């Protein structure tokens, strides 16, 4: 998967695991691709 | 009494914290299972 | 920060650590579309009747 690069000091890790978990969560990513990524013309 | 947990074990939020977690071995989701379900004259 | 399309790897996640990924990412092949709807007998119940 994708993924945020660091300073591998920076110790920022872990404030953005947390918030970023949350939007995994219940309706915050899970929203976000169908405004960007929701084409048409699929398979059939 | 334990060290690791090689076992089925959703990455969550919540249980982020007081344990840490690894790159899981594979990507999955939530689904729901359910069942499914005299040819003349009718 | 390195914010954008970033695909974690065994060499980058060894000299920098990685955020949680939020998009899966693979490798593919893409191919162009083949230019019936079949039944073998008919089969009505299949060999049955």
């Amino acid at each position: 998967g994708y993924g945020i690069a660091l300073h591998k000091g920076s110790r920022w890790k872990r404030p953005i695991d947390l918030a970023l978990l949350q939007f995994l969560g219940d309706d915050e990513i899970e929203m976000l691709e169908r405004l960007w990524l929701s084409g048409i013309c699929h398979n059939d | 009494q334990a060290d690791m947990i090689v076992a089925p074990l959703t990455i969550n939020n919540e249980r982020a914290q007081y344990i840490e977690f690894s790159k899981p071995f594979k990507y999955q989701g939530l689904t729901i299972l359910v069942k499914k379900e005299d040819s003349f004259m009718q | 920060m390195a914010i954008g399309s970033l695909t974690i790897n065994e060499e980058r996640s060894e000299i920098v650590d990685f955020s949680v990924p939020f998009v899966e990412t693979g490798i593919s092949v893409m191919v162009a579309r083949s230019n019936v709807s079949p039944s073998a007998f008919l089969e009505p119940y299949s060999p049955a009747v």
